[PDB]
């Protein structure tokens, strides 16, 4: 029985990458690749916003004068955000932006570990000259998917639901593999796409760390 | 028409394509029917009738 | 106010006590029978396919 | 409507098979051959039983 | 503990009188303070009345005959 | 918008009156979120009175099945507009299209029987981008009338009832715009003279949005009023 | 964030012996799926064993051919040689011989103990002879695998059951810890012909699928 081993890593763009275990006995290229697919679609970590405290808005149901965008498209861009804070488990960010433009995610004055992955991803337009907007962002770790109605307080807090979930589409291929004098050896190719915020390597060895851990029981 | 324009992209002509089953992770089959329905959402929500 | 006990006993009294499932025109003597509850997440009455 | 169609799909046989003229030794060995992906579910074998 | 009582039916043959012997014994083993003669498995007193008519040793002529002996009983302790 | 149309959603949107139309061609010069402003080119200017044209778009607001109508733009700013095109979409509108749906990616398939009789299998992806999660705006009245024995006051103070219960209200007895206000909470408090307080139903969660006071005349007023 | 709730097997209650019935409970949601589909691929189809291949009959030359004071035919005689389930030492493969004469069943009990090879079920019949003049012999082959190689992929072949498993088929249904909402209980059902037993077989698929996944965990 040969053992699996990280033999390549295809950066192929900025977020999908491409993955490769080699060799794999036959009949396991599936079942790893199964296993390892259902993991890091359900489980792996990640960084999403959860609390927005912008200065003049009660609800997420209002408007401020000068942005382009009722307050809830500003949350919904908000929760579509990518995040790679590295010792913190919980940070709170901020945004200040003044005058005609669109305000991207490189307005966010960033502390030392906190990596916006994509820092031209648009939030909300000012068409004014002199209208600020103040946003308290709030970033937080997690796991899987926890909505505001169930999770666990002041009137100018707006909760926003959380992806905890940096991949977005988990594709693997079994296909023979290139060994000198033997066949039935699986290569599987584990075509990933994240959204930046984890390191493919590290994905997977996290999944397989999961599994092992769970199969730790017998 | 429509096979034409399925034929513009890069899907199969006969509109049905392979899948997969997502916990097994085996394939079904049998070539199934996959494509983008207009889904609606009726105000008859379970909410206001229990 | 569904303190976290209250659920603890909600088992009980409903382990072996059935419920009577009625559809609305009940044209024949099978549209109201009984089940055993199994209480579940949601708002919906979950029904066996066979029935 | 959707038990009998199971029903309907997996006792039925197609003159061709993954392994046709394969002889099982009882309906647990036929389930690991099939799950195993070794022969179809419309095979045509001769499996003893009781 | 219990899903159909078809054999409980089978011991007394009515599925009308069973209701009832199995509701009279019920309510004995729940108002009053009778025990159960089979191990309870934590169900309610209906099941286990059922399930008491299915071990056989239980019917409308035992329960009356136990309810009989009863009084008796209760009559002499009078003194 | 749907993939798949009939081409009779441009006049279907357009022709509702939901969304609002501009009236005069010329050129977006200050658009809001609440508010377009519509530069009118010089050939479809009056001579006298002509200035611009402004379009107050409606935010969030009851409809009468309690659904949200909320007109939003659809136009960038110094965009040329020309006469009889949409400005700002209203309800399940799209770039001037009626879109009342959306595009879910299916498959004809039995799937463990989940999908039994009619029933549909939503994956999580759906309910994650919240493509269905809809808003339900309602009003709920507390009238304050006078019967016998007097009549009846919205003070903030209601007895046999704690503090806890009473963190949401102001001190006039008016619950502050925007609370996370859930099931059984206060959102009015109405004491009759011997506690009648208006409560939000059983298991309806919400957040205020407004909050309309009418006092009949000869009532000075409340003080949040 | 990586606290992830450890299953414990509850209970491994056993039908009568090669037939335990394993459940395990509360995975996370949706790794019961995970745990049973791993674990029923690698027992069903990559499990070390040990199986008859071929075999090869004195007088039987042809697949479609009986042999005179023979009741059965050659295939039935072929099936029951595939469900003769043997235990093997260290030898990879070797050959047991069958003579056998006279009016009677011919159980297991009656093939050649080679020493070291010992079968684990002696009362599993194989022919019965009608006649005091017929004889049978045979040298069939055991051989060392992994999983299910059917005569179709290959001097009589014979199908090898290499798996120790005879049925494998695990169920996940929905649990409940004290405050959680849905979780999953996986039940896994187990059947061997055996050689090994039913826990001893789910431990060993196992530690075949925790040592392939040792190159790249954390630790």
């Amino acid at each position: 029985f040969l053992k699996p081993r990280l033999v390549d890593i295809e950066q192929v763009s900025s977020t999908h990458a491409k993955v490769t275990l080699e060799p794999l006995e036959r009949g396991f290229g599936h079942t790893l690749g199964n296993a390892l697919r259902r993991i890091l679609l359900s489980s792996m970590p990640g960084c999403a916003v959860t609390e927005v405290e912008i200065d003049g808005v009660l609800h997420e149901y209002s408007t401020k004068e000068g942005v382009q965008e009722d307050i809830l498209e500003i949350l919904l861009n908000l929760k579509g955000l990518a995040v790679r804070v590295q010792g913190k488990d919980e940070v709170i960010l901020t945004l200040n932006k003044s005058g005609i433009g669109p305000v991207t995610a490189a307005d966010i004055t960033h502390d030392g570990d906190v990596e916006i992955v994509k820092p031209q991803h648009v939030i909300c337009h000012l068409t004014d000259e002199n209208a600020s907007i103040s946003m308290r962002i709030k970033v937080q770790r997690g796991r899987g998917y926890v909505p505001a109605s169930t999770r666990i307080r002041p009137i100018g807090r707006l909760l926003v639901d959380a992806c905890y979930s940096p991949v977005e589409r988990i594709a693997y291929n079994v296909e023979a593999a290139r060994v000198e004098q033997r066949t039935d050896l699986d290569k599987l190719v584990i075509e990933m796409e994240t959204n930046g915020t984890i390191d493919p390597e590290e994905a997977i060895r996290r999944a397989a760390t999961i599994l092992a851990e769970q199969l730790e029981a017998f | 028409e429509i096979k034409e324009l399925l034929k513009l992209g890069d899907l199969p002509t006969s509109g049905q394509i392979r899948l997969y089953d997502g916990r097994t992770g085996e394939q079904f089959e049998r070539p199934v029917t996959v494509g983008y329905m207009y889904m609606l959402k009726l105000n008859h929500l379970v909410d206001d009738k229990m | 106010r569904e303190e976290a006990v209250v659920w603890d006993i909600l088992d009980e009294v409903i382990r072996e006590h059935p419920v009577l499932l009625n559809r609305a025109p009940t044209l024949h003597r099978l549209g109201i029978q009984a089940f055993e509850p199994v209480l579940i997440e949601g708002k919906a009455i979950q029904l066996h396919p066979l029935v | 409507q959707d038990v009998v169609l199971g029903l309907y799909y997996m006792t039925r046989d197609c003159v061709n098979a993954k392994g046709e003229g394969m002889v099982l030794t009882g309906p647990k060995e036929a389930e690991r051959l099939y799950r195993s992906g070794l022969a179809s579910l419309h095979a045509r074998v001769k499996v003893r039983i009781t | 503990a219990r899903v159909t009582v078809q054999d409980a039916v089978e011991k007394i043959g009515n599925r009308f009188d069973l209701v009832l012997v199995a509701a009279r014994r019920a309510r004995q083993m729940q108002v009053g303070g009778k025990d159960p003669l089979v191990p309870e498995e934590n169900d309610k007193t209906t099941v286990i009345a059922l399930r008491e008519i299915e071990e056989g040793l239980i019917n409308n002529q035992i329960l009356d005959v136990r309810e009989r002996q009863e009084q008796q009983e209760q009559e002499a302790a009078e003194l | 918008k749907p993939l798949v149309g009939t081409g009779m959603e441009r006049a279907v949107a357009v022709d509702s009156g939901v969304t609002a139309v501009a009236k005069r061609g010329g050129v977006v010069q200050y658009v809001d979120a609440s508010r377009i402003v519509i530069k009118v080119n010089e050939d479809e200017m009056y001579p006298g009175e002509a200035g611009i044209d402004i379009y107050n778009l409606t935010k969030y607001t009851r409809s009468n099945q309690n659904t949200c109508i909320n007109q939003m733009p659809c136009v960038s700013l110094g965009e040329p507009v020309e006469r009889g095109d949409v400005l700002a979409d209203g309800p399940s509108t799209d770039l001037g299209e009626l879109a009342l749906g959306q595009n879910m990616r299916v498959a004809f398939m039995p799937w463990n029987g989940y999908n039994f009789e009619d029933s549909i299998l939503v994956s999580e992806r759906v309910v994650q981008e919240d493509r269905f999660t809809t808003i339900h705006i309602q009003e709920l009245a507390c009238v304050s009338r006078d019967t016998k024995l007097g009549p009846e006051e919205i003070t903030a103070d209601i007895p046999n009832v704690g503090e806890a219960a009473l963190s949401k209200l102001d001190e006039s007895g008016i619950v502050y715009i925007g609370a996370e206000v859930t099931g059984g909470d206060i959102l009015v408090g109405k004491v009759t003279p011997k506690d009648s307080s208006l409560r939000v139903p059983n298991g309806v969660s919400g957040t205020v949005i407004d909050v309309q006071v009418f006092t009949r005349d000869g009532v000075e007023k409340d003080k949040r009023a």
